[PDB]
């Protein structure tokens, strides 16, 4: 639980940016009928800017499951066995019993210093099917930083 | 005024891994800089240590608790060629290296309801009985899902040789690499839960002899 | 200390990329996706290197044009290397206009992601070598063979 | 003793948007490659 | 007493751009001096910066004020391949170089009677609206022909890539290089005037990768 | 700092000037007027360099007389170089009596503006390289191609 | 800018004993260590000095005391090609070397009953009479099996040349290498006993010029 800064600079954290705009959107209905690997990919944007996404879910003490929320840079496609290595990307876990809310911030990334071109894609995967003992909804809050 | 030399036989052929450099065409090029770029990695295994990747338990990364009395949720080898490790980044990285040595870290995450608390023990069985009492004399560790739903189980390197072979053929051999297994000590199971298992390279793991597999 | 997993060590190898070609772009994605160099290159989003091109076969000379130069059938006074013992090895600088090259692109890769163009008197077999290779943003890597 | 949760260590400079006077945050490497996670400030 | 060597394969062919020198025939020649000579230039871009060259507006380097109401005397790209830049020393240099990066300086000289005073503006529209209000958010400058009949406008480099290609084909593309445009803010035009436009390299301009064009 | 547009760097290249000639003057205006070396040379009113000559082809040996020497069919003990691997590269010092050479002349160029005279055993392809070139009085340069 | 050389004729051929090294393939390998290993020997003759090996007296290493009156038990040469030395480590090591020089140490061990004490003398007869009186003027020594049942008899190098030949053919030549013989001074023989004889290289022995016997 906390705030994840993907591809962070080691020197910059030795002992600035901020979110300018805001947005909200529902992604999918988290239900037990979706097994592992139920990907939901959202390209960003839906100016040399870094993104800041706060994916949240509505879960109670009787809800169980796990979502993997990551930001893949230039996700053209995902192969059959590639999902298992998604943790290679700036990612977080949403668990109803641990944090039930994700927050990832990534810098500008590209071949050039100015972008047009979906550089980043927010990917949400259902790592484990939803378990209960009454529906769970996922809402994504996306805000550009340092435009 | 002429240096006498002798062109030896045997040297001079085109080697694809020779240390010698070539003669540049545009020798006065100066690319600006790449210092402030993000995500640079200069070592492959450094990526594998900090990026645990999930295991393949019959197409799924999690393990379902069983109501029947067996006390063994899973029993998988520690071989990179095993179907369990098939999807991991380490196995993908191990396919291109002949030999390896070092330790593995296995990460376990519990994704059940917050009300249900379960206690699990992880046992390593060096090259085999499948009971906690016989695993007491062997390497073992126990973690309760009431303090941290995240457990790391370092697997020591106990192979006979200094280095092991990345490529081999052992489906369920008793002496494969140590038979990591997960035991649930609580027989008072309430309902179905899940345990996500992922593996990351240990701080001392080391691959060697890069190989192009043409199998 | 681990040495054989260092990127600058692994990528510093001549990999066979294409066989029996006379004129070709030097797109580093021409490498085989199952070889060591190609597989570890495709496991990174971005990269940068200075290349070495080796042409093996019966050929008299090889012309190389930097990235951005116009494509013409006949090359005159362009960078030209004569073959010695039917081998032509030469180091190509990073001529792309971009700061870094990318293996993937969420737009097929545009034509600007190459190290130039190469023409040969007769068809040759080509080997690529990444000198001082730098990789960025690691991507999933899978076992090529089972 | 350091006032950080389990697995969190100090010595990480707080990035913009945390309001920590000492500029020391409970940093934690994880979440990908090169990712750094901050959860709160560091008090000594 | 013999140094063992090995003649490698691949090196030794005749390269037209090799750094190695040859063996002189008359090695003891001494040409007197060229220090007190005039006009020596050791860099082509220094000449390009110091010597502005005129543009080609349909065979003429000057633009004529129009009586009709359009407020746009000229609107031309910043591409070296554009016919407007066809007759410049910068375009001549660009034909032999693969890539370039940097800024340009456009020099405007008023060529009317001394009694007639006019105020002009020049705008650079990065990769497009053609109005002064929308150019206010863009990079625009204004000069009055009552103080100096000589104005310099600095067109910066705002291309996406670090370097740009000198050879391309874009007639009036909206993203060619920035669409330098000239407006007359005063609608009280009196008679037929003329404005001479020339271009020169900026202090930071730099070409790279010389190329023989065999198009 | 700009390097690739330096006069001492651009002109330091072997340019193909003529093909299949056994005896030829070493005038520097034989260069193709559209090549990089040829066009930039004609963009200067005066120049000075220590030429390098390369001969490619089946020839046993090549001769070279300095500027001003009489022209004769048979050459005895004149500066002679034998070919190695069908290549004859030799550095010709600046030889003209004048302090500087010129591309244009308001007075066709007189015969005194050359670096010598070269006769080959058999016809060869000739490449010129300008070592330590020094250009003077820049002249208009135009795009060769559109 | 080119170093002038000259490829001499005669050198450059493939020598099987050339001091020059080759170009490694994996030049960045580092095997851990072999410091704490046991039994390493860096010199072959050091092994031969510290490890005496038995002699071949008609298939047996020992000598049977004779009841008849001859005062001689064995009379064997000091040649490595003799059938007596055939089974020794020195002869096995001498088969691969052309020449040698130095001394030999002959070890004699008495393996009889403790009650029976016998006195033996060992005589070396340089290149021959077989009597102790004639051996008095020659090199000889005497040891009694009542103090130590282990005797060392150093054989000095008295060959004419500085180095001798390991390979030769002399069955019982009077000038082979010195005719080491064992004499028993006590004629009061009681019963049958044995004397184990072994040979070890002296501290000054030195083989040279390794060769491959293809006889």
């Amino acid at each position: 639980v906390g705030i994840t800064y993907g591809y962070a600079d080691a020197d910059s954290f030795r002992p600035v940016e901020q979110a300018e705009r805001f947005f909200k959107e529902k992604l999918f209905d988290w239900t037990s009928d979706k097994p592992f690997g139920t990907l939901y990919v959202l390209e960003l944007p839906k100016m040399r800017n870094g993104w800041d996404v706060q994916v949240s879910a509505t879960s109670t003490q009787f809800n169980g499951g796990s979502l993997l929320v990551a930001m893949v840079p230039e996700l053209c496609s995902l192969k059959d066995r590639e999902e298992f290595q998604l943790s290679l990307y700036p990612h977080q876990f949403i668990n109803p019993r641990t944090n039930t809310t994700a927050h990832i911030q990534v810098p500008y990334l590209g071949v050039n210093r100015h972008d047009q071109h979906q550089a980043w894609s927010l990917v949400v995967m259902v790592l484990t099917p939803l378990t209960t003992e009454g529906t769970v909804e996922v809402y994504a809050n996306i805000a550009p930083t340092n435009v | 005024g002429i240096i006498p030399v002798a062109c030896f036989d045997g040297y001079g052929g085109f080697q694809n891994t020779d240390p010698k450099t070539a003669d540049p065409i545009y020798g006065y090029v100066y690319n600006p800089s790449r210092n402030d770029c993000h995500g640079r990695y200069s070592n492959l295994l450094d990526v594998a240590e900090a990026c645990p990747t999930f295991l393949n338990f019959d197409g799924k990364p999690y393990v379902v608790t069983k109501n029947n009395g067996d006390k063994v949720m899973t029993c998988f080898d520690v071989a990179f060629t095993h179907k369990v490790h098939k999807n991991t980044f380490l196995a993908g990285l191990a396919d291109y290296y002949a030999q390896y040595q070092g330790s593995l870290n296995y990460h376990f995450m519990y994704t059940g309801p917050t009300h249900h608390k379960a206690k699990f023990m992880v046992a390593y069985i060096p090259p085999l009985p499948k009971t906690p009492e016989d695993a007491a004399h062997c390497y073992h560790s126990e973690w309760d899902t009431g303090l941290n739903s995240q457990f790391t189980f370092a697997v020591p390197y106990v192979s006979a040789s200094d280095f092991s072979y990345t490529h081999t053929d052992t489906p369920a051999m008793a002496t494969t690499n140590g038979w990591v297994a997960v035991f649930q000590v609580t027989d008072t199971h309430s309902a179905e839960a899940a345990v996500v298992v992922s593996v990351s390279a240990g701080p001392d793991l080391e691959f060697r002899f890069p190989v192009d597999p043409v199998r | 200390k681990r040495v054989h997993t260092d990127v600058a060590f692994v990528m510093d190898r001549f990999t066979h990329v294409l066989t029996n070609r006379t004129a070709f772009a030097v797109d580093l994605m021409d490498t085989n996706e199952k070889t060591l160099v190609g597989a570890l290159l495709r496991a990174a989003t971005y990269y940068f290197c200075d290349l070495e091109i080796a042409c093996l076969g019966e050929h008299e000379r090889v012309w190389w044009q930097p990235n951005g130069a116009p494509r013409t059938t006949t090359l005159r006074d362009n960078p030209m290397v004569f073959s010695h013992n039917n081998v032509t090895r030469f180091a190509v600088p990073y001529t792309a206009p971009h700061r870094l090259l990318s293996t993937r692109y969420n737009g097929k890769l545009p034509s600007t992601f190459n190290f130039g163009y190469v023409t040969a008197d007769k068809p040759v077999d080509v080997y690529y070598r990444m000198k001082r290779a730098e990789l960025y943003c690691p991507r999933p890597l899978l076992p090529g063979y089972d | 003793e350091n006032n950080c949760p389990d697995g969190y260590s100090c010595g990480y400079r707080c990035r913009s948007g945390w309001g920590c006077s000492g500029d020391e945050c409970c940093g934690r490497r994880g979440g990908g490659w090169g990712s750094i996670e901050l959860i709160a400030c560091c008090s000594s």
